């Protein structure tokens, strides 16, 4: 897509492979914000949303929390507490035709600022004077989005990026996507360290005596911390009790 | 028509298992006692705002009401999110649908999913692209009133829409009574029993007692003098003062200098 | 503040604004605050709940709180 | 910036001189292009734009009676056809976005030198 | 990104095509050099290539009896000789080191077209 129209995909009831992203040679640029890029394979999501558009490899850098700039201001956005990976790569022998390529399109103005993940795919012509435009071009009336007319020998800056942003959700909720890890056999009455669909801990799991409602996933306790789960292939609720301590 | 809501309209706000304990939390539910809008099936069916969640509840023999629709302009420009029960199944579907001014069942699209006597009970509400509906399915003998007493509604479906609601509107089908409120961002103080079950809440905002009981983390209140809040004035209007000068700085002269 | 007989007997209570004018905010000024919904009477009697300054108030006969 | 500009020099008053720049396809395709005049002592002004969409064009006032401003997108350039020219029109000449500006990113190439004797 | 290619063009199937390129010492240094190719809807490819140490070379399954690579030290260049050309070898041939990737700071040239007609 355009950057000024980006797609949005959502990936869901699937197993993330994220090393097959991170060690892969061909991105320019990898960059995870809140979360280490080595450990994604080792955490679940409740969803991950991926984001995809093509902009011009100066402003591969607005593609981040905290930035301004034409594409971080009008055409796509990230929050200040964004969580996720920006994951970039030259598409020059692709996007780019010779006399340009001039189907990827960019808004340049606007009349105020977007907010996180909104798009804008308006086609209103702006004003930028006193005089209506009434929808025609002329002094002070302008087309807002501008085309990139990427060309083959253009230096670096102007070459053409693939953009993927993935954005990571994370809730109390069930996650629904998680990395290539294996499941082991569950033991009950021994300290152990432990993780249930991505809820870690240490402690001795035994069997509850209490019900859960149908779509409750876990339990807390007055301290609210974590006090039982339910086991993801059977489902069965675990009580967790801290391993055993004291002053000697 | 016009009813008090005898508060109802508490919900489980998570999926976390909690019991034998008082817990407070901040969401949208619809306030203690407010009244609700009361519709009659018999000699309509009206566009109603959205606001920031609905309220919905209706009483039946005969199950006339089949479904509805939520959306924005529902103009067949944008998406529009359509819900109904046929035949043996539920039907959930998001497109941009044409619809009747007023919509019936005789007796490119985005997204597609599947699934008096009688008293139903909906909360929707939209978050971070989520269409949330929980609900409540109980008897009852009631015919002229909204019935009382106290009830959680569970979470029903989640669905991953992406969806912009303003307004919506029922779908009846054609040959009884229904209610509608909004929901209000305030908090809480919920009773979870031994089982996990809410059986009792507390509207921190309705009343000075309700205060009393939320601040002290208690249904019961001992006799005393209890400091629940602040009072403080507020500003009504406000004064701005500058001297008499209307000279204008002279930027010009350093800006637009002819040498530097 | 609220002053409340406990939950056991009652469900009406009396709010006190603690350094108010009762023109700022069945009503009683008194120099501990503004005092609301109690019923000011002029008899004698041993202190139950406290307000300050002289003051007290408690839940008695058609029963109400009075100060 | 990626702009070159020619077909300056002098002429007598009257007759014709035709202008003429070059774009990248970063600037050529913006959403409209012109040429921007500046005479000494002078605040640089549009003098025309053509559109990169339906070819609109306009002009301003002082030049509406003789100028002409057309575009060829297969070498990607940019044209201004300056008919009966008086020593009025005595500028340098640049071409730039119709909405040029520092704020996005645009810069202003040398410009050409276009004089008008009497 | 210090490297130019040459030598492309539509030939004939059968006879013979010569490719080149020239690189900057930092390119012709590397360890290994040789031809990548992509054809239409498909991943580019190495083709051939010549390591600088021993001008030790290796060939991809598919052109083992027609290509021969070799390299100039003289002139810091790579040649790959394309003899006997197929249909099936019409590519868009590109120079680059055998380890070729954005992650040691590579990047792809325009490459030259080759074409080969029945
Ligand atoms: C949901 O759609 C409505 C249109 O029905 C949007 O409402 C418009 O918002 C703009 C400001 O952005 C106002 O100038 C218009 O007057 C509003 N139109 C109407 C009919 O009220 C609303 O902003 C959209 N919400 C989201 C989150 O996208
Ligand atoms: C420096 O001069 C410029 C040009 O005279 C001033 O900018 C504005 O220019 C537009 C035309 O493009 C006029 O319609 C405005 O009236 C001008 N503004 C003003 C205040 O005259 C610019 O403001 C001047 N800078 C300073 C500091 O005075
Ligand atoms: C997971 O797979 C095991 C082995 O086939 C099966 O016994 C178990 O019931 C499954 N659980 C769920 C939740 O599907
Ligand atoms: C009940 O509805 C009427 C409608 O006219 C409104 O005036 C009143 O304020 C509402 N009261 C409450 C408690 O919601
Ligand atoms: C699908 O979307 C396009 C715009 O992308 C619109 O022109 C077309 O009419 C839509 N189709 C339907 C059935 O609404
Ligand atoms: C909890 O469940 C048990 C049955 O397991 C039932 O006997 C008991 O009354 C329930 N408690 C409450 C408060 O509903
Ligand atoms: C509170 O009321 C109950 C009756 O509902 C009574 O049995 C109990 O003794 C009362 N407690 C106090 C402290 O008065
Ligand atoms: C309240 O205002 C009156 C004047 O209207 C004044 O006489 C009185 O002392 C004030 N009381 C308090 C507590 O401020
Ligand atoms: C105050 O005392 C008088 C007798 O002097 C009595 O008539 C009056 O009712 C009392 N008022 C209050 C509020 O106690």
């Amino acid at each position: 897509a355009s950057v000024y129209a980006w797609n949005r995909k959502r990936i869901s009831n699937c197993v993330a492979d994220y090393s097959v992203l991170y060690n892969s040679a061909s991105f320019s640029t990898f960059k995870c914000y809140g979360v280490s890029p080595t450990k994604l394979n080792d955490l679940c999501f409740t969803n991950v949303y991926a984001d995809s558009f093509v902009i011009r490899g100066d402003e591969v850098r607005q593609i981040a929390p905290g930035q301004t700039g034409k594409i971080a201001d009008y055409n796509y956005k990230l929050p200040d507490d964004f969580t996720g990976c920006v994951i970039a790569w030259n598409s020059n022998n692709l996007d780019s035709k010779v006399g340009g390529n001039y189907n990827y399109l960019y808004r340049l103005f606007r009349k105020s600022n977007l907010k996180p993940f909104e798009r804008d795919i308006s086609t209103e012509i702006y004003q930028a004077g006193s005089t209506p435009c009434n929808g025609v071009e002329g002094f002070n009336c302008y087309f807002p989005l501008q085309s990139y007319g990427f060309q083959p020998t253009n230096g670096v800056g102007y070459q053409p990026y693939r953009v993927v942003v993935l954005s990571f959700e994370l809730l109390h909720a069930p996650a629904t996507v998680c990395g290539p890890k294996k499941s082991t056999n569950l033991v009950k009455n021994k300290c152990v360290n432990f993780n249930f669909n991505g809820l870690t801990g240490t402690g001795v799991l035994t069997e509850s005596n209490k019900k859960f409602l149908p779509f409750q996933q876990f339990g807390r306790d007055i301290a609210d911390t974590t006090d039982a789960v339910r086991d993801p292939q059977t489902l069965e609720i675990l009580d967790i009790t801290p391993c055993s301590f004291g002053g000697v | 028509a016009y009813t008090n809501s005898f508060t109802r309209g508490v919900y489980y706000p998570d999926k976390v298992f909690r019991s034998s304990v008082l817990h407070s939390t901040q969401d949208l539910f619809l306030p203690f006692f407010s009244n609700v809008t009361w519709f009659h099936a018999i000699h309509d069916n009206p566009v109603l705002p959205f606001n920031d969640g609905v309220y919905f509840a209706s009483t039946e023999k005969s199950n006339i009401i089949r479904g509805w629709i939520f959306g924005t302009t529902l103009d067949s420009k944008t998406q529009s999110l359509l819900i109904v029960n046929n035949a043996t199944n539920v039907v959930i579907k998001v497109c941009e649908f044409q619809f009747c001014n007023d919509p019936f069942l005789g007796v490119n699209c985005t997204f597609e999913y599947v699934s008096f006597k009688n008293l139903r009970e909906f909360v929707f509400k939209n978050i971070d692209g989520y269409f949330k509906i929980y609900s409540k399915h109980t008897p009852i003998n009631l015919v002229r009133d909204l019935p009382q007493g106290f009830s959680a509604l569970e979470p029903l479906v989640d669905l991953p829409i992406g969806i912009n609601i303003t307004r919506f509107q029922t779908l009846l089908a054609l040959h009884a009574a229904y209610y509608v409120g909004y929901l209000q961002p305030r908090t809480f103080l919920l009773k979870y029993n031994e089982n996990g079950t809410i059986t009792d809440a507390v509207d921190c905002a309705l009343d000075p007692l309700s205060e009393t009981k939320c601040t002290l983390k208690s249904f019961t209140v001992e006799k005393g003098i209890y400091q629940t809040s602040n009072f403080r004035v507020q500003p009504t209007e406000s004064i701005v003062r500058f001297p008499n000068i209307t000279n204008l700085c002279p930027f010009g002269e350093v800006f637009n200098a002819t040498r530097f | 503040s609220v002053i409340t007989p406990g939950t056991n007997t009652s469900n009406q209570v009396a709010v006190l604004y603690q350094d108010v004018n009762c023109t700022e905010v069945n009503v009683f000024q008194t120099r501990a605050g503004c005092l609301i919904g109690a019923e000011h009477v002029n008899n004698s009697y041993e202190c139950d709940i406290p307000i300050g300054a002289g003051i007290c108030a408690s839940y008695q006969t058609s029963q109400s709180i009075i100060a | 910036v990626q702009l070159v500009e020619s077909g300056g020099g002098l002429v007598q008053a009257g007759g014709s001189l035709r202008l003429s720049c070059a774009a990248s396809g970063y600037i050529f395709g913006r959403n409209a292009m012109g040429w921007y005049r500046q005479a000494p002592g002078k605040e640089r002004e549009l003098v025309a734009g053509i559109t990169r969409r339906g070819s609109i064009t306009y002009y301003a006032d002082s030049v509406k009676g003789r100028f002409t401003i057309s575009r060829d997108n297969a070498k990607n350039t940019v044209y201004l056809q300056m008919n009966s020219l008086k020593p009025e029109d005595t500028a340098v000449y640049y071409c730039a976005a119709d909405p040029a500006s520092p704020a996005y990113g645009d810069y202003w190439g040398q410009g050409t030198q276009v004089t008008v004797s009497s």
